[PDB]
C-alpha cells in the first residue's frame, strides 16, 4: 500500500535539442557555418604538429 | 566516479590560470589583491585599454584596387564642406588638414608615381595661410619613396602618432550623416587608424506609516510609493493599475486627443469633450492597457511618470499629465518578471522568463544590452547606487553582478539553498543583501566577493528588502506576515530568542495578512503596504 | 480511502514543488492532462509503425513519436549558449552620451503612441 | 542522500493504452510512465512560477492553463468551477469515476438569477509608534 | 523540517547532453554548401543536393532519391510565401472566398460598413452569380467611393518591427519550436529606429536641399 | 536634479583630464598588460613636437618592436582571393591554411570587434605554444587588398588584441568539467564563481554617479563609430556585395 | 425570440406526444375523454405589439439613426464590475440557453462545463487580437481596414460585420417564424382530430 | 421590406450573452467597457461561435442511430461534442475511470 | 533560373517591398528550415533500415509536422481509414460503470 | 495504368483557358484531383461507419457537403437534371431526388436546408432529332472513371448511385481549381497604380503550374478562431476544394 517510487529523478525518453552540434571539447554551435573553417584549422594544426618532430 | 573535492576545484583553477599565463611561474599567493580601485585609476585603466587596439580594421578599409578614388572622395568632401552655410560646416572644417596629410602619406607607401603628383596639384593650395602648417605642407613636396617618411623628422611623429581634433556631438553627427551617404571608405580608414576625434557633450525611535487595502479579493499583486511621497500605485491579477493621491489634492487629467484604452469606429469624430469641468478632480484613477497580469510598477526619480511590466511581455510608460500609456517598449518574447530604474532615471532593466535581463534607455524603444549567463528565470534585479553595476537573482540559487556599460558578469555568489526573490544595496555602495525561499538573509561584501553576514529568524519566504539612507538598518518582509528590522553596525546585544540574537531589533506582526512592500524615507520613516481582514 | 491512487500521486507532486494549498479540481485537470498526453503519443506511434510496414508497435516507434511531439509542443526558452552569442553580437553598439536633463527624455513622436487615425475627422 | 519520487504504476499506463486499443509490452510501459512523470513535474514547476509573483498561496486552474499556454500546449477545459468534484467507487472497490449528473437545460434557460457586483477598493492609513 | 525542503524540486534535462557529435571530413574544394546567408539568393536544385547529401552522410545513408530535392525546394518556397503572407496581412486589406482564401491584397474595395449606401452595395456587388467596359468602370467607381478612404496614405517599406509583430501574433506559420525560438531572438537584436540626433541632421539636410533649390 | 547632474559631469571631466595628464604609478615576470601600462606612463612624461598632436596613441603597435612577441597572423589577399591564417613556428618555420572566400565572413566579424573566437582557443591550446598573454591573444593583420607597387612588404602590418569574452569563459567551464570525475550543479557553479573572481576587472565601488559619467564618456568615445547606418554602409560596398552585383547584369 | 422559440419547441413536442397517443389508441379501437386543447405560449410583450398601426411595410419610408443619439455616438456608463466566480456562472447560464435554443433539452454536466471553458478561451483570444490591433494603430496612425473591429472580424474567420445581419436573419428571425407556422399547423390538426365536425 | 443602415439594425439585435460578461473580458485586455456598440458586437460574435458548434452537435446526434422516431428526448454526450469540436482543432480526450 | 526573394514576394503582392535587414532575416530563417526538415526526413528513413532517402519520407514529415501537402508526387502512400475498434476489457469496465450508475 | 491527360486538356479550355492548354499543367491537375478524391472517399468511409452499413451510400457523401449552401444547391440541381435525363432515356424516376430530399428532411432543424431545395430550358434545348451516341459516350466516361479511381481494395466501397456524385465532384474540383488559378494570375500581373485598374479586378498567356501551386498553397490555409498567439490548434487535415 505504498506508491511505487524510484531513487532518481525521472528523465524524458526523447527531448528537444535545438539543432545544436558540438564542435570540439566544450563548445557547441547551432548554425553549420564553422564547418569549412574548422576543417581548415584542424589540418593546419595537424601539420604544425608534424613539423616539430 | 566520485564527486570532486573542495581543493580539487582550486587545483583546476590554478591549472587554468597557469596555462593562460595570468600569474607568474610559481605559486601566486602574493597575487590576488587587485579586487577594487578608485575613480582616477579606473579612468587610467580604461584609457590604457581604449588605445590598446583598433576598433575596426577588416571592414573599415576599402578592398577594391582603384587608386583613382582617393581624388574623388576628397573632392566630394571639399565641395560639400564648401557650399554648406551652417555653423557645423565651421566646426567640421579643421579635419581637412590631417585628412590631406595622412591620405598623401598613405598614397606614398602604395601608389604608382602617376597618382601622387596629380593629388598634390589638385588640392595643395589651401594649407598656406597659417604658418605652423606651411612647413610640413611644403616639406611633403619632395617625397617619393618610403625612405622619405622614415628619414624625415616631422613626417615621423605624424606617422607613428595620431592627430587630435575636438568636436561637439552635433558636429560629429554632421560628419557621420555625410560619411554614410555614399562610399567614403578610404576616409573611414584614415579616421579609424590615424585621426583621433574626441567627442564630449555640449553645454527618538522610528515611526511606521502603514497602509491597508480592503476590497481586493486575491487580485492585488504589488504596490509602491513615489519618492516625494504623494502617490500610491498598485497592480492586479486582472490587468489594471490603480493610483491614489496621498495628499489632500485631487487628480485631474488634461486634454489629450489619443487614448489606447478606447475603440472608435469608422463613423466617429475626434472631439475634445467640453462637459469636463463637472469633474474637476477625483481621488483615484484606473490605468488600463496591459492585457495580462501586472507584476511591477515603478516611479521615476522625480515622480514625473510611471513604468510597469506585465505578463504580456510588454513594458509601458504612463504619463501622469493625463494618466495614459504613451510609450511602449517591446523587447521580450516571454513574460517579464521584474523591473527597476537607475538612481537618476537614466536607465532601467528588466528580468524575464527567457533567462536574461536587458538594459533600456528612456528615449529608445528597443533594448541596448543583454546580460546572458543565468541558468533559469531572472526574478530580481537592482541597480547600484552609482548606476554602474547590476545585480540579478535567479531560480538557480545564484546571484550575478554585471558591468552595466560593458555587459559581462563580474561576480557570482553561491550558497542559497532555494530560489532568490529580492536584492538591496546599501547607499554607501559596500554591501549587497539578498533573500529567498531558504529563509536566510545574506549580506555580501562586493569588494572581496565573500559572505559577510548571515541572519535567521523568518519562517517563510522573504519577499522584500531595503536599507536606511545611512546603511544603519535593513528591513525585511516575509510570507509569515511579519516585518523585522535589523541592525548590523557594531552595536552588540544579548537577545538570543532564535538563531540571530544581537541584530534583531524589532518585530511587527500586528493584525495583517500578506505584506506587499517596505520603504524608508528622510527621517526614520518606514512605509509599509499590505492587505488585512478583521 | 475515498481517493484513488492517482489523486494521491498528483497531490504528492504538488507537495514536492512546494504548493501548500490549491483549488480541488486542479488534480482532475492534471489527470486529464496525463491521459491526453499518453493517448496522443500512442496514436502517433501507430502511424509511425504502419509507415515501417511491421506488426504491433515497439520501443522505437514510441520513441520516434515522442521525439516528434517534443519538437513541437512541450517547449521552453533556448539555452545559455545561443543567448551568449546573440548577446556578444548585440553589445558592440554604442550607448547614448549622457547630458544634463530637465527630466528623462522620451523618444521621438513618430515612435510613440500619440498618433490619431487619419481617417477620423476632428471637430472644433 | 537517499531520496524518493512517486511515479505512476505500469498498470495505469496499460489501462490508458487499453482505451486506445493496443496491448503494450513491459519495457514500453515503464518508458511511458517515466516520460509522463517528467512532463507532469515540468508543467507543475511552470505553473508554480506564475503563482510566485502574486503573493498568494492557493494555486488556481487559471495558473495551470496559463503555464500550459506559454509552453505551447493545448489547454484543459471543464475544471474551473471552484467547487469540489467528489469521486465515486464502483461495486468491487478498485475502479473510481467522477459523478456526472444529467441536467435539464430548459430549467436553467428559463430562470432569472441576478448577480451581485463587486465592491470598490479603498485604502485606510494606519500609523503607529514603537 | 526545512532542510528537506528543496531536495525534490524539478531538475530540467539539459538540452545539450543529447547534442550531435561533429566529425571532420577531408577539406576539399568541391565539398561546399552555399548556405543562403552567404549567397543572398534562394538555393537552386543542384546546390541543395550538395548539402542534402552531406547531411544524409552523417546519418549513415547512401544518396537521395532526386525526387526529394524537388519536394524540399517546393516546400521551402511555400514556407517563405506563407511567412510573407502573414507579414502582409497586417498592413493591407484583402478579400475572402469560401471563408479563408485571400487574394486581392490592395487597399481598395473595403466598403465602409456604417453607410446606408454601403449596406445596399454590399448585398449586390459582392454576391455575383457564379462585363461591358462602361459598366465595369461605373461599378469600379462605386466601389472606390464606398471604401471611404478620401485621402489614402501609404507606409514605408517593411522593416523589423512588422516582422516581429507578425511572428508574435500568428505563430502557426512556424510550428516547429527550433526554427521559431532561435530566429525570434535574432530578430529582436535587429530592432532599430533613428534617435533624436539623426532626425536633427535630417532636418538640417532638408534645409540645405531646399536652399540649394531655393 | 539638473544641478546634481552638472556636478557629476564636472567631476567626470576633471577626473578624465587628470588621468590623461597625471597618471598614478601603481616580480620575475611582468605582465603584457603591465608593460602596456608602463609604456603608457612613460609617454605621458614626454612632450610632443607638433602642436595639436599627441604621443600616447598606439600603445600596442609601439610595444611590438620593443621585443619579440608570438602573434597570430592574418593574410587578406586582394580581389576575390580570400584570406588565410599563418602560425609562426619555433624553428624559423611556418604554416598556412587554405584560402577561404570573402563571403564566409564569420571570422572577420570577430576580428572586426577584437573578440577572441571560441573555436580558435580549443585548437591553439592543442598546439603547444605560449601565444596567450593574460587571456588575450595578439594578432597581426596583413592585407594586400590595395597596392600596385610590386614591392617586398606590400602590406600594412596592423596589430590588435583579441580580448576573451563571456563565450570563452563558458567554453572553459565546459572544458574543465569534462574530466573523469563527477560534477554536480553546485560544483560547476563554484568553479565558475572562482574563475570569474580570479580574472575579473577591479571594481570601482563608490556611491557617486561621477563614476558612471566617466565610464560612459570613455566607452562612447571607444566605440562611437559602430552605429547601425555605419555598418550598413560598410556592408553595402564590401566585396561580396560587388560579386552579387555582377550577376545582375544578365 | 430565443425564449419564445424554446417555449414553442416544448409546446410542439407536447402536441406530438398527444397526437401519437390519441391516433394510435383510436386506430386500435378517461379512455373516452381525450385530453383537451393545450394552450398557446403567450407571445412576448414586444413582438406582440410589433406583430402599432403604422404597418412598417409602407412605401416611401426611411429609417436612419440620429447622429446625436447616445447609442450612435457610442456613449453610456461603465458596465457593472463582477468577479470571475460570478462571470463564470453567467456564462454557464448563457451556454445552457444557447444549447436549449439549438434543439437539445438535456445533457451531461461535463459537456456543459467544457463548452463554458471553450467559450472562455475564444473570448480571451478575441480580446487579445483587439488589443494588439489597437496598439499598432495608435503607433502608425492608420489601419488596414476602416477600423480595428473589421480587422479583428476578418482575422477570426468571420467575413465582415455586415455578415451578422444575414446570420441573424437566417438563424433567429426565420427560425422563430418557422416554429410558429409549425405550431399553428399541428394545433389545427389536433383541433380537427379532437372534435370532428 | 426595409433596408435600414447597419447601426440602426444593430440596436435591435439582443445578445444572449449579458453585457457584464463582455465587460469582464474587455477589462482583461485593458479597455474601458462603456461603449454599447462594442459590447454588442463582441457578444454577437461569441454567440455565433457557440451556435455553430450546437448545430453541428445536433446533426451528428441525429445521424448516430440510423440503421438497425421523431418523439424522443435529445440529450448531449461527449461522442457528439468531440467531432463537432474537432472542426476547430480542439482534440477532446477525457478519461473514464481512474485507479 | 535564378531565384530571389522579390520573386516570391511578387507572387504574394507585386507592389510591396522589404528593407535589407528583413531580406537577411528571411534567408537565415530559410537556412534553419532546411536544416531541420532534412534531418527529420533522414531520421524517418533511418527508422525502416532503408538505404536511400525516398520522397515518401519527406511527404510524411511535411504532412505530420508542418501540415504541408506538396501536390505533384502521387498517392502511393495514403493510409486507408480503419475501424479503430476497442477491446474486450475496456467495454467490460464501461458496462460495469453503466450498471453501477443504473442502480 | 490509365490517365485523363488528354481529356482534361480539353475540359479545361471550356473554363476560360487558352486555345492550346499546356500539358504538364494538366498532368499536375490530374494528380491533385486524384488525391482529393481519395481523401474524400476516406472521410466518407468514416462517416458511414456511424450508421453501420459498410457501404458508401449517397447519404454519406451528401453529409460531408453540409456547410456551404451554394455548392450543395448546385449539387441538388444536378441531381434533378440527372434523374430527369435518365427518365427521358426510359420509384417512377424520382429516385435520386427522393433520396436527397428524404435525407435533408431528416437532418434539418431550422428550415435552413429546405430553403435551398424548393427554389423551359429542358424543352427549348430539345427540339432536335435525338434518335444513342450520348449514352455510349456516358458509358465510356463512367467505365473509364471506375477503372482510373482503382476503388476496389477497400474495406468499404461506393455503390452505383454514389459514383455519379463522385464524378460530378471531380468535375467541380477541376472547375474550382481553374478559377483559383485565374484569380492568382489576376493578382500577380497587376502592377497597377490607377485605382480603377485595381478595382475592376473584382470581375505565356496560359496557366503555368506555378499558378496552381500557389493557388493550392493559398487555399490550404484555414482561419480558425483559436489559432492566434499559438500553434496548439491546427486543423490537421486537408481542405476539400469541391466539398
Amino acid at each position: 500500500l505504498d506508491c511505487h517510487y524510484s531513487g532518481h529523478h525521472p528523465q524524458p525518453a526523447s527531448f528537444c535539442t535545438f539543432g545544436s552540434r558540438q564542435i570540439g571539447r566544450g563548445y557547441y554551435v547551432f548554425d553549420s557555418r564553422w564547418n569549412r573553417l574548422r576543417c581548415a584549422l584542424n589540418l593546419m594544426v595537424e601539420k604544425h604538429l608534424n613539423a616539430q618532430l | 566516479m566520485k564527486r570532486v573535492r573542495t581543493e580539487q576545484i582550486q587545483m583546476a583553477v590554478s591549472c587554468y590560470l597557469k596555462r593562460r599565463q595570468y600569474v607568474d611561474s610559481d605559486g601566486p599567493l602574493k597575487q590576488g589583491l587587485r579586487l577594487s580601485q578608485t575613480a582616477e585609476e579606473m579612468a587610467a585603466n580604461l584609457t590604457v585599454q581604449s588605445e590598446s587596439g583598433c576598433a575596426n580594421i577588416v571592414s573599415a578599409a576599402p578592398c577594391q584596387a582603384e587608386p583613382q578614388q582617393y581624388e574623388v572622395q576628397f573632392g566630394r568632401l571639399r565641395n560639400f564642406l564648401t557650399d554648406s552655410d551652417s555653423q557645423h560646416s565651421h566646426e567640421v572644417m579643421p579635419l581637412l588638414y590631417p585628412l590631406f596629410v595622412y591620405l598623401h602619406l598613405n598614397l606614398v607607401q602604395n601608389s604608382p608615381k602617376s597618382t601622387v603628383e596629380s593629388f598634390y596639384s589638385r588640392f595643395h593650395g589651401m594649407f598656406l595661410q597659417n604658418a605652423s602648417q606651411k612647413d610640413v605642407i611644403e616639406q611633403l613636396q619632395t617625397t617619393q619613396t618610403i625612405q622619405d617618411i622614415l628619414s624625415n623628422f616631422k613626417l615621423r611623429a605624424f606617422l607613428d602618432n595620431k592627430y587630435v581634433v575636438r568636436l561637439q556631438e552635433d558636429s560629429y553627427n554632421y560628419l557621420i550623416r555625410y560619411l554614410q551617404s555614399d562610399n567614403n571608405t578610404a576616409l573611414c580608414k584614415v579616421l579609424t587608424l590615424h585621426i583621433h576625434l574626441d567627442v564630449q557633450p555640449a553645454k527618538s525611535l522610528t515611526t511606521i506609516c502603514f497602509y491597508a487595502f480592503y476590497n481586493t479579493e486575491q487580485l492585488l499583486n504589488t504596490a509602491e510609493i513615489s519618492p516625494d511621497s504623494k502617490l500610491l500605485a498598485a497592480g492586479f491579477d486582472n490587468s489594471c493599475i490603480k493610483l491614489w493621491s496621498l495628499r489632500s489634492k485631487k487628480l485631474k487629467s488634461e486634454p489629450h486627443q489619443v487614448d489606447v484604452s478606447r475603440i472608435h469606429l469608422a463613423c466617429d469624430i475626434l472631439e475634445e469633450e467640453d462637459d469636463e469641468d463637472d469633474n474637476a478632480g477625483t481621488e483615484m484613477k484606473i490605468l488600463r492597457g496591459h492585457c495580462g497580469p501586472v507584476y511591477s510598477t515603478r516611479f521615476l526619480a522625480d515622480s514625473s511618470g510611471l513604468l510597469s511590466c506585465s505578463e504580456d511581455m510588454s513594458i509601458r510608460y504612463w504619463d501622469l499629465g493625463s494618466f495614459t500609456n504613451t510609450v511602449l517598449y517591446q523587447g521580450h518574447a516571454y513574460p517579464v518578471w521584474d523591473l527597476d530604474i537607475s538612481p537618476y532615471s537614466l536607465y532601467f532593466a528588466s528580468g524575464s522568463h527567457d533567462r536574461t535581463a536587458r538594459l533600456w534607455s528612456f528615449d529608445r524603444t528597443y533594448p541596448l544590452r543583454i546580460y546572458a549567463g543565468h541558468l533559469a528565470d531572472v526574478d530580481c534585479v537592482k541597480f547600484h547606487p552609482n548606476s554602474n553595476y547590476l545585480a540579478t537573482g535567479s531560480t538557480d540559487k545564484t546571484v550575478r553582478l554585471w558591468s552595466a556599460q560593458q555587459g559581462n558578469s563580474v561576480r557570482l555568489f553561491t550558497g542559497h539553498r532555494g530560489p532568490v526573490l529580492s536584492l538591496a544595496f546599501s547607499p554607501n555602495g559596500k554591501y549587497l543583501a539578498s533573500a529567498g525561499e531558504d529563509q536566510r538573509l545574506k549580506l555580501w561584501d562586493l569588494a572581496s566577493g565573500t559572505l559577510y553576514k548571515e541572519l535567521r529568524g523568518h519562517t517563510d519566504n522573504i519577499t522584500s528588502l531595503t536599507f536606511s539612507p545611512d546603511s544603519g538598518l535593513i528591513a525585511s518582509a516575509s510570507m509569515d506576515n511579519s516585518v523585522r528590522v535589523w541592525d548590523i553596525r557594531n552595536t552588540y546585544c544579548s537577545a538570543p530568542a532564535d538563531g540571530s540574537s544581537s541584530e534583531l531589533v524589532g518585530v511587527y506582526t500586528g493584525q495583517m495578512s500578506n505584506v506587499l512592500s517596505v520603504q524608508f524615507m528622510a527621517c526614520n520613516l518606514l512605509l509599509v503596504t499590505g492587505i488585512t481582514q478583521e | 480511502k475515498n481517493a484513488p491512487r492517482d489523486a494521491l500521486v498528483m497531490a504528492q507532486i504538488l507537495k514536492d514543488m512546494g504548493i501548500t494549498e490549491y483549488e480541488p479540481r486542479v488534480i482532475n485537470q492534471m489527470l486529464e492532462f496525463a491521459f491526453r498526453y499518453v493517448t496522443t503519443i500512442l496514436d502517433d506511434a501507430k502511424i509511425y509503425s504502419s509507415h515501417a510496414k511491421k506488426p504491433n508497435v515497439d520501443a522505437d516507434d514510441v520513441r520516434l513519436a515522442i521525439q516528434c511531439r517534443a519538437d513541437q509542443s512541450f517547449t521552453s526558452p533556448p539555452p545559455r549558449d545561443f543567448l551568449l552569442d546573440i548577446a556578444r553580437q548585440k553589445n558592440q553598439t554604442p550607448l547614448p552620451l549622457i547630458k544634463p536633463y530637465a527630466g528623462p527624455r522620451l523618444p521621438p513622436d513618430r515612435y510613440c503612441l500619440t498618433a490619431p487615425n487619419y481617417r477620423l475627422k476632428s471637430l472644433i | 542522500e537517499e531520496r524518493r519520487f512517486v511515479e505512476i504504476p505500469r498498470e495505469s499506463v496499460r489501462l490508458m493504452a487499453e482505451s486506445t486499443g493496443l496491448e503494450l509490452s513491459d519495457e514500453v510501459a515503464a518508458l511511458l510512465a517515466e516520460d509522463v512523470c517528467y512532463r507532469l513535474r515540468e508543467a507543475t514547476q511552470n505553473s508554480s512560477q506564475f503563482m510566485k509573483h502574486t503573493k498568494r498561496r492557493k494555486l488556481t486552474v487559471e495558473d495551470f492553463n496559463r503555464a500550459l499556454r506559454w509552453s505551447s500546449v493545448e489547454a484543459v477545459c471543464g475544471y474551473g468551477s471552484q467547487e469540489a468534484l467528489p469521486m465515486r467507487p464502483a461495486r468491487e472497490g478498485e475502479l473510481y469515476f467522477p459523478e456526472d449528473r444529467e441536467v435539464n437545460l430548459v430549467e436553467l434557460a428559463l430562470a432569472t438569477n441576478i448577480p451581485k457586483g463587486c465592491a470598490e477598493t479603498a485604502v485606510r492609513v494606519h500609523v503607529s509608534y514603537l | 523540517s526545512v532542510r528537506q525542503k528543496f531536495d525534490h524540486r524539478f531538475q530540467p534535462q539539459n538540452p545539450l547532453s543529447g547534442a550531435q557529435q561533429f566529425v571532420a571530413k577531408d577539406p576539399q574544394d568541391d565539398d561546399d554548401l552555399k548556405l543562403c546567408s552567404h549567397t543572398m539568393m534562394l538555393p537552386t536544385r543542384g546546390q541543395l543536393e550538395g548539402r542534402m547529401i552531406v547531411t544524409a552522410y552523417e546519418h549513415g545513408l547512401d544518396n537521395v532519391t532526386e525526387e526529394a530535392v524537388s519536394a524540399v525546394v517546393y516546400a521551402v518556397e511555400n514556407h517563405l510565401k506563407d511567412i510573407l503572407t502573414s507579414v502582409v496581412s497586417r498592413r493591407k486589406a484583402y478579400r475572402l472566398r469560401d471563408g479563408h482564401f485571400k487574394y486581392a491584397f490592395g487597399s481598395n474595395v473595403t466598403p465602409q460598413p456604417y453607410l446606408k449606401n454601403s449596406v445596399v452595395a454590399y448585398n449586390n456587388l459582392i454576391e455575383s452569380p457564379p462585363p461591358p467596359p462602361d459598366d465595369a468602370e461605373q461599378q469600379a467607381a462605386l466601389l472606390l467611393a464606398c471604401s471611404g478612404d478620401t485621402l489614402p496614405a501609404s507606409l514605408p517599406p517593411v522593416n523589423m518591427y512588422d516582422l516581429f509583430e507578425a511572428l508574435q501574433v500568428h505563430r502557426e506559420v512556424i510550428p516547429t519550436h527550433t526554427v521559431y525560438a532561435l530566429n525570434i531572438e535574432r530578430i529582436i537584436t535587429k530592432l532599430w529606429h533613428p534617435n533624436h540626433e539623426e532626425l536633427q541632421q535630417d532636418k538640417v539636410h532638408r534645409q540645405r536641399l531646399a536652399a540649394k533649390e531655393g | 536634479m539638473q544641478q546634481a547632474l552638472e556636478l557629476a559631469l564636472d567631476r567626470a571631466e576633471y577626473v578624465i583630464e587628470s588621468a590623461r595628464q597625471r597618471p598614478p604609478k601603481r616580480s620575475g615576470r611582468k605582465s603584457v598588460f603591465q608593460k602596456l601600462y608602463d609604456l603608457y606612463i612613460e609617454e605621458c612624461e614626454k612632450e610632443p613636437e607638433v602642436k595639436k598632436l599627441r604621443r600616447n596613441v598606439n600603445l600596442l603597435e609601439k610595444l611590438v618592436m620593443q621585443e619579440t612577441l608570438s602573434c597570430l597572423v592574418v593574410n587578406l589577399y586582394p580581389g576575390n582571393e580570400g584570406y588565410s591564417l599563418m602560425l609562426r613556428g619555433k624553428n624559423g618555420s611556418d604554416s598556412e591554411t587554405i584560402r577561404l572566400p570573402y563571403e564566409e565572413g564569420e571570422l572577420l566579424e570577430y576580428l572586426d570587434a577584437e573578440e577572441l573566437p571560441p573555436i580558435l582557443v580549443d585548437l591553439l591550446e592543442k598546439s603547444q605554444v605560449n601565444i596567450f598573454h593574460c587571456g588575450c591573444v595578439i594578432a597581426e593583420i596583413r592585407d594586400y587588398r590595395q597596392s600596385s607597387n610590386m614591392k617586398s612588404p606590400g602590406y600594412q602590418s596592423r596589430h590588435i588584441l583579441l580580448r576573451p569574452t563571456m563565450q570563452t569563459l563558458i567554453c572553459d567551464v565546459h572544458s574543465i568539467t569534462s574530466d573523469n570525475h563527477k560534477w554536480t550543479q553546485e560544483d560547476k557553479l563554484l568553479l565558475e564563481s572562482q574563475l570569474i573572481l580570479a580574472t575579473a576587472e577591479p571594481l570601482c565601488l563608490d556611491p557617486s554617479i561621477a563614476v558612471t559619467c566617466t565610464a560612459n564618456r570613455l566607452l562612447y568615445n571607444k566605440q562611437k563609430m559602430n552605429t547601425r547606418p555605419m555598418k550598413r554602409c560598410f556592408k553595402r560596398y564590401s566585396r561580396s556585395s560587388l560579386n552579387r552585383q555582377q550577376d545582375l547584369s544578365h | 425570440p430565443c425564449s419564445l422559440t424554446i417555449h414553442t419547441i416544448q409546446l410542439i413536442q407536447h402536441n406530438r406526444r398527444l397526437r401519437n397517443l390519441i391516433a394510435t389508441a383510436q386506430a386500435q379501437n378517461x379512455x373516452x375523454x381525450x385530453x383537451x386543447x393545450x394552450x398557446x405560449x403567450x407571445x412576448x410583450x414586444x413582438x406582440x405589439x410589433x406583430x402599432d398601426c403604422k404597418n412598417p411595410n409602407a412605401p416611401f419610408q426611411i429609417r436612419h439613426s440620429d447622429p446625436e443619439s447616445d447609442f450612435y455616438r457610442g456613449k453610456g456608463e461603465p458596465v457593472t464590475e463582477l468577479s470571475w466566480h460570478s462571470c463564470r456562472q453567467l456564462l454557464y447560464q448563457a451556454v445552457a440557453t444557447i444549447l436549449a435554443h439549438a434543439g437539445f433539452d438535456c445533457a451531461n454536466e461535463s459537456v456543459l462545463e467544457t463548452l463554458t471553458d471553450v467559450a472562455h478561451e475564444y473570448c480571451l483570444k478575441f480580446t487579445k487580437l483587439l488589443r494588439f490591433a489597437v496598439d499598432r494603430e495608435a503607433r502608425l496612425g492608420q489601419t488596414p481596414f476602416p477600423d480595428v473591429m473589421e480587422q479583428v472580424f476578418h482575422e477570426v474567420g468571420i467575413g465582415s460585420v455586415l455578415s451578422l445581419q444575414k446570420f441573424w436573419q437566417h438563424r433567429i428571425k426565420d427560425y422563430h417564424s418557422y416554429m410558429l407556422q409549425i405550431s399553428k399547423q399541428l394545433s389545427e390538426e389536433y383541433e380537427r382530430i379532437v372534435n370532428p365536425e | 421590406t426595409p433596408l435600414v443602415d447597419f447601426l440602426m439594425q444593430l440596436e435591435d439585435y439582443t445578445p444572449t450573452i449579458p453585457d457584464a460578461v463582455t465587460g469582464y473580458y474587455l477589462n482583461r485586455a485593458g479597455f474601458e467597457a462603456s461603449d454599447p456598440r462594442i459590447i454588442r458586437l463582441i457578444s454577437l460574435a461569441a454567440q455565433k461561435f457557440i451556435s455553430d458548434i450546437a448545430n453541428d452537435a445536433l446533426q451528428h446526434c441525429k445521424m448516430k442511430g440510423t440503421a438497425s422516431s421523431k418523439d424522443r428526448k435529445y440529450t448531449l454526450t461527449m461522442e457528439d461534442l468531440t467531432p463537432a469540436l474537432s472542426e476547430y482543432g480542439i482534440n477532446v480526450k477525457k478519461p473514464h475511470y481512474f485507479t | 533560373t535564378k531565384k530571389k526573394l522579390q520573386d516570391l514576394v511578387r507572387e504574394v503582392d507585386p507592389n510591396e517591398q522589404l528593407d535589407e535587414d528583413v531580406e537577411e532575416m528571411l534567408l537565415q530563417i530559410a537556412d534553419d528550415f532546411i536544416e531541420s526538415v532534412v534531418t527529420a526526413a533522414c531520421q524517418l528513413a533511418r527508422h525502416r533500415k532503408s538505404s536511400t532517402l525516398e520522397v515518401k519520407d519527406v511527404q510524411l514529415h511535411l504532412e505530420r509536422q508542418w501540415n504541408m501537402w506538396i501536390p505533384g508526387f502521387g498517392s502511393e502512400e495514403i493510409r486507408p481509414y480503419k475501424k479503430a475498434c476497442t477491446t474486450e476489457a475496456h467495454k467490460q469496465r464501461m458496462a460495469l460503470i453503466r450498471k453501477t450508475t443504473k442502480k | 495504368s490509365i490517365s485523363f491527360a488528354t481529356e482534361l486538356q480539353s475540359m479545361m479550355y471550356s473554363l476560360g483557358d487558352a486555345r492550346r492548354p499546356l500539358h504538364e499543367t494538366a498532368v499536375l491537375v490530374e494528380d491533385v484531383v486524384h488525391t482529393q478524391l481519395i481523401n474524400l472517399l476516406q472521410q466518407a468511409a468514416e462517416v458511414s461507419q456511424l450508421r453501420g452499413a459498410r457501404v458508401i451510400t449517397p447519404e454519406d457523401l451528401l453529409f460531408l457537403m453540409r456547410k456551404d449552401k451554394k455548392k450543395l444547391r448546385r449539387l441538388l440541381k444536378y441531381m434533378f437534371i440527372r434523374d430527369y435525363k435518365s427518365k427521358i432515356v426510359k420509384n417512377n424516376a424520382n429516385k435520386r431526388q427522393k433520396i436527397a430530399q428524404d435525407f435533408l428532411n431528416s437532418i434539418d432543424q431550422t428550415g435552413e436546408l429546405l430553403a435551398m431545395f424548393e427554389d423551359x430550358x429542358x424543352x427549348x434545348x430539345x427540339x432536335x432529332x435525338x434518335x444513342e451516341s450520348r449514352q455510349l459516350s456516358f458509358s465510356k466516361k463512367a467505365s473509364k472513371f471506375r477503372d482510373w479511381l482503382d476503388c476496389s481494395s477497400m474495406e468499404i466501397k461506393p455503390n452505383v448511385v454514389a459514383m455519379e456524385i463522385l464524378a460530378y465532384l471531380a468535375y467541380e474540383t477541376v472547375a474550382q481549381l481553374v478559377d483559383l488559378a485565374l484569380l492568382v494570375r489576376q493578382d500577380m500581373v497587376t502592377k497597377a497604380g490607377d485605382p480603377f485598374s485595381h478595382a475592376i479586378s473584382a470581375t505565356s498567356d496560359a496557366i503555368q503550374p506555378c499558378h496552381i501551386r500557389e493557388a493550392i498553397r493559398r487555399y490550404s490555409h484555414r482561419i480558425g478562431p483559436l489559432s492566434p498567439f499559438t500553434n496548439a490548434y491546427r486543423r490537421n487535415g486537408m481542405a476539400f476544394l469541391a466539398c
